């Protein structure tokens, strides 16, 4: 009686609720999710900004980065004009409050007028500083904790690309969650073969990237997820190879026995030297990929410049292949 | 600086010597004459469906009739065990969720995850809405528990545990001392003390009012993923990633007993006790659950009704049913 | 920064000077608790189907 | 001796068909993991094969062993009609499976949205309705009955009944039942093979320097079905167009050869590791 009335409302609500989940189920299966793993100072956040192109508070922040850059270079000097400004920079070296005043800003340009920037390997600083000392939104670097998610729509499909950020992340345990992702977009730095990591001796920054790649490649949970590889910072590699300093063979002795691949599509107008290096970096990366996988893993290398090159089509083109190979293997047609 | 290291070695050996002087006999010898419990077999009573993705959390209610579950679909659904009826489907701003709670008063439900932010909702207002957003923290959260309508305790992966304040949205006090990610916690029956299992293979006994640690147990050998409490309030069981579970004692400050088996090479995701603290149910990563004995280390039943790994487990406050969630987006009720 | 080391050596001192009891007493207390409360354990002793809410 | 012994040999075949399709039907429904969009067609095929084995095989064996049919004229007309239904519906399911696989392989992005449970149910119901329309309606209405002295004598006589058909019905039934799906399946599998070859070439180009599976799978899938069914439908037109070249012995032998495709189907299809695990569990 009254109880019968009590049952009736709940059944309708279950009926109403269950209708709503049916509508949302179709949207969930129509979205392909990508995880933007990488390494520190690799330009991964530049890609996200270029992806928000599909679909003034920071200006105050840019100055703070500039202040950090001046302090690091001045401290690096210890390793006479405006000596008082140099003392003033030491005086203003650690003011936790804001540092609004013009005289330090004027003094800073004068102090630069030196060779410390040339010895990049000896200390640790920010890459963005050279542009700041002498797109603008993406140039600045900010460290923030949290997941940045960007949803963009192309050719009647939906892609949800998100980057996870850890300032001191190590022995990652949240990687177990990402089991159903379509692909992992791995970003590396190709101009870090002659730089140290964190100012701790560490190793060549790349050697850290390769060690990170090995851990990602061989994992129980990530045993069925393909990897898309981006070799960022192509512009800086060409300049360093042209420059006499920072010889590649010294830091990596295995380059001496390496030879150019039989197969190549060297870009137009490229000296047989810049190019030679490029392949080595790639192969070094693939060597790990071919060792294991047993047909459930694949690596798609690429050569990109984050600032200028457009890369929206490359991800879409390769993503159609990843799904196709999975369906071929399941049906044993492959 | 090196002089202070000398005191550490002397102090550390003092505790070990003192502990070894209090171990009169093993626990097994004392309870050797106790008759075995026998064989325990239970079967699925209800199956709960509706989730689009895997599940990481579950928590029963005080009335032992309602429960809440969380998933990666962005949903926080509240079921009803008796009639298998959904009552609320709460959308989430962030699709990544790693924990959920249920206040004793039955009015508030909490959630959190990789967003570094704990969220609080209001069931009984009739539209579900966000009430507060506790955001001052760093690292992914692991667990949340409710003391009363105004207090909540959270732990995360930044080697800290804090006690919040819903009304003001600020940390009343903070706990520090761990060197690794904190993964689990739960409160004592009187809501005065709580522990935390970290990734440095150690457990600590905090104090809510005092704000300082009291004891430290380092009997494990790998990361810790779950931890529970005896109903008496003087013991707690820890399940680590080394395919083992251990039982400690607060008053004795020692490890009393160890549960392990040679045929199991998988980690533990969740553990729990019974109403009388006799059966120590523990989840496992090999697609099923095992029922242990809290004082005999004898398996007395296996629950293998799942097609994937188990990520949560709980027991009703009336001790009438056991709920197990898994990664196949299905809940189950055993009795 | 050795001060961080200094904080560590103070905590051990507090945890060292606490009272302990024998393992046998704790085991006996657990035995008494389990023996007293084993009666009201529905999982241990199954309840009749006429009084089982889920059946 | 041999006549009595041969009947025992056919008894073993009937047992395998009934049990083989029963295992697939029960295992698919019992386990929730085995349920999928593509398994509804497999379930329909298993049901059709089980109905064939339970209905037409034992009665056909009894008719072969004992010279005169005993149930009656109406009942053997019903037997012929249900035989036509079970034969027709089994073939068209394989075409649907091939089309679904082609949709999955060639167009991956829109496959999830294009196919749904309601759409699959509608397609299966339409296929079964089309199969029923061609089988029951003409056979039960005596439209297919031919006018010939031997034919009219057999039709009037209630002692036994044998298959005698009209030219138009024979041609239409053969075409609709076999020829239309065959070319469709051939084109589908050719396109699938071309796509697989292109993908293998891409893989070889990408990381080759440091295709037996497709050929074997396609060979099994196509050749088994073709060798099982093609000769019967290539002699079906032949014995009607021309003047009594074939005897009833070769006709019934080819029909019985075509029958065992239902028994072979459970082994050919659903060979995934999940099916093996489910069978081992139960
Ligand atoms: N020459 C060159 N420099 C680049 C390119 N892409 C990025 N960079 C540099 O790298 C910066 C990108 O920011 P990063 O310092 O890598 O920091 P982030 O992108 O936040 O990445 P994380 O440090 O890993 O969080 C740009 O401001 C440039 O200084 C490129 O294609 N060429
Ligand atoms: C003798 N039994 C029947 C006769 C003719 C026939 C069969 C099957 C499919 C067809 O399309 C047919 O026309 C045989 O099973
Ligand atoms: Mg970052």
């Amino acid at each position: 009686e009254d109880q019968r009335n009590e049952e009736k409302a709940q059944r309708e609500a279950n009926k109403k609720i269950e209708k709503q989940l049916q509508k949302d189920k179709q949207v969930y299966r129509a979205t392909h999710r990508l995880l933007l793993l990488g390494a520190g100072e690799s330009g991964k956040s530049t890609i996200v900004k270029q992806m928000r192109i599909l679909h003034a508070t920071k200006v105050q922040d840019i100055k703070n980065n500039l202040k950090e850059a001046i302090e690091t270079i001045v401290a690096a000097m210890s390793n006479p004009e405006n000596q008082f400004r140099v003392d003033y920079i030491l005086s203003v070296m650690n003011v936790p409050d804001f540092d609004f005043p013009p005289e330090f800003y004027e003094h800073a340009k004068a102090l630069w007028e030196r060779a410390c920037y040339e010895r990049s390997n000896e200390y640790q600083l920010i890459d963005c500083a050279q542009y700041f000392l002498d797109q603008d939104l993406l140039r600045c670097r900010v460290l923030t904790s949290g997941i940045f998610e960007t949803k963009f729509q192309v050719d009647k499909v939906n892609f949800h690309m998100f980057d996870v950020g850890g300032q001191r992340d190590e022995r990652r345990k949240w990687i177990q969650c990402f089991n159903d992702v379509t692909a992992i977009i791995f970003v590396v730095a190709s101009s870090s073969y002659n730089m140290v990591i964190r100012e701790d001796n560490q190793t060549n920054r790349l050697q850290e990237a390769l060690n990170l790649f090995k851990s990602i490649w061989n994992n129980r949970w990530l045993r069925t997820i393909s990897v898309i590889l981006f070799l960022n910072k192509q512009d800086l590699l060409a300049e360093k190879v042209l420059a006499g300093k920072s010889k590649i063979e010294d830091y990596f002795p295995e380059f001496a026995r390496y030879t150019t691949p039989e197969d190549a599509t060297p870009e137009p107008g490229e000296d047989p030297r810049v190019t030679r290096a490029k392949y080595f970096i790639r192969d070094e990366f693939l060597r790990i990929s071919t060792a294991s996988g047993d047909g459930r893993h694949y690596c798609y290398p690429h050569f990109t410049c984050a600032v200028d090159t457009e890369n929206i089509r490359r991800v879409f083109n390769d993503c159609r292949d990843i799904i196709q190979r999975m369906h071929l293997r399941q049906y044993e047609l492959l | 600086l090196d002089q202070l290291r000398q005191e550490a070695e002397q102090l550390k050996n003092q505790i070990r010597d003192a502990r070894k002087a209090c171990a009169d006999a093993t626990l097994s010898q004392i309870t050797n004459n106790i008759d075995p419990v026998g064989r325990i077999q239970m079967r699925t009573r209800r199956t709960l469906r509706g989730h689009l993705a895997k599940i990481y959390a579950m928590h029963w209610g005080t009335d032992s009739r309602l429960l809440v579950s969380a998933s990666q679909d962005g949903k926080l659904i509240i079921w009803d065990s008796y009639t298998t009826n959904k009552v609320h489907a709460i959308p989430l701003r962030s699709s990544w969720v790693m924990t959920c709670a249920y206040a004793p008063s039955g009015n508030y439900v909490a959630c959190g995850g990789l967003d570094n932010i704990c969220s609080i909702y209001n069931l009984k207002t009739g539209n579900v809405r966000v009430s507060r957003e506790l955001a001052g923290h760093t690292g992914y959260l692991s667990c949340c528990r409710f003391l009363d309508d105004n207090q909540i305790v959270t732990s995360s992966g930044d080697t800290t545990c804090a006690l919040w304040d819903i009304e003001t949205g600020q940390q009343t006090t903070t706990f520090t001392g761990h060197t690794g990610d904190v993964m689990s916690l739960s409160l004592a029956p009187d809501t005065r003390l709580f522990v935390s299992g970290a990734c440095d293979a150690s457990a600590k006994l905090w104090d809510v009012r005092e704000g300082m640690c009291r004891q430290t147990f380092t009997g494990h050998e790998s990361d810790i993923n779950a931890i529970c409490f005896f109903p008496n309030g003087n013991a707690f069981a820890t399940g680590s990633d080394d395919a083992t579970c251990r039982l400690f004692d607060l008053r004795a400050d020692q490890e009393l007993m160890t549960y392990s088996h040679d045929n199991i090479i998988c980690g533990i995701t969740s553990v729990s006790f019974s109403k009388s603290g006799r059966l120590l149910l523990a989840g496992y990563d090999d697609f099923n659950c095992n029922v242990w004995d809290a004082l005999k280390a004898d398996r007395a039943g296996v629950l293998a009704g799942h097609d994937n790994r188990v990520s949560c487990l709980g027991v009703t406050d009336d001790g009438m049913a056991v709920a197990t969630g898994s990664w196949d987006s299905f809940l189950k009720i055993w009795n | 920064s050795i001060a961080q080391a200094r904080k560590l050596v103070e905590q051990l001192k507090m945890e060292a000077n606490i009272d302990r009891i024998k393992v046998s007493k704790a085991a006996a207390d657990l035995m008494a608790y389990c023996e007293a409360h084993a009666k009201e354990d529905p999982l241990l002793t199954p309840v009749p189907a006429s009084e089982n809410p889920f059946r | 001796v041999w006549v009595v012994g041969m009947g025992i040999v056919m008894s073993l075949i009937v047992l395998a068909i009934v049990f083989g399709n029963v295992l697939v039907i029960t295992a698919i429904a019992k386990f929730e993991r085995l349920q999928t969009v593509t398994n509804y067609f497999i379930t329909s095929l298993a049901c059709a094969d089980l109905v064939m084995g339970l209905a037409v095989v034992p009665f056909g064996a009894a008719h072969i062993l004992t010279k005169t049919w005993t149930f009656g004229n109406f009942w053997c007309e019903f037997w012929t009609s249900i035989d036509v239904l079970c034969v027709t519906a089994s073939i068209e399911t394989l075409c649907v499976i091939a089309v679904d696989r082609y949709f999955a392989i060639t167009s991956p992005f829109k496959y999830q949205s294009l196919l749904t449970k309601n759409k699959a149910r509608v397609i299966i119901l339409m296929v079964w309705i089309v199969s029923g329309l061609t089988s029951f309606l003409p056979i039960q209405m005596h439209w297919y009955r031919a006018t010939h002295q031997e034919a009219i004598n057999c039709y009037a006589e209630e002692t036994c009944c044998d298959f005698f058909t009209n030219q138009a019905y024979a041609i239409a039934s053969s075409i609709v039942s076999f020829y239309v799906p065959l070319v469709i399946m051939v084109f589908v599998y050719s396109r699938v093979f071309q796509e697989a070859k292109r993908q293998l070439q891409k893989i070889d180009k990408s990381e080759g320097r440091f295709e037996h599976k497709a050929l074997k799978t396609l060979g099994i899938i196509m050749g088994t079905f073709t060798l099982c069914w093609l000769p019967f439908f290539i002699v079906n037109i032949v014995h009607v167009i021309q003047d009594n070249l074939i005897r009833k012995e070769v006709y019934i032998l080819l029909n019985w050869i075509g029958y065992v495709n239902s028994g072979f189907n459970p082994l050919i299809y659903c060979r995934s590791p999940d099916f093996r695990i489910a069978f081992q569990e139960l």
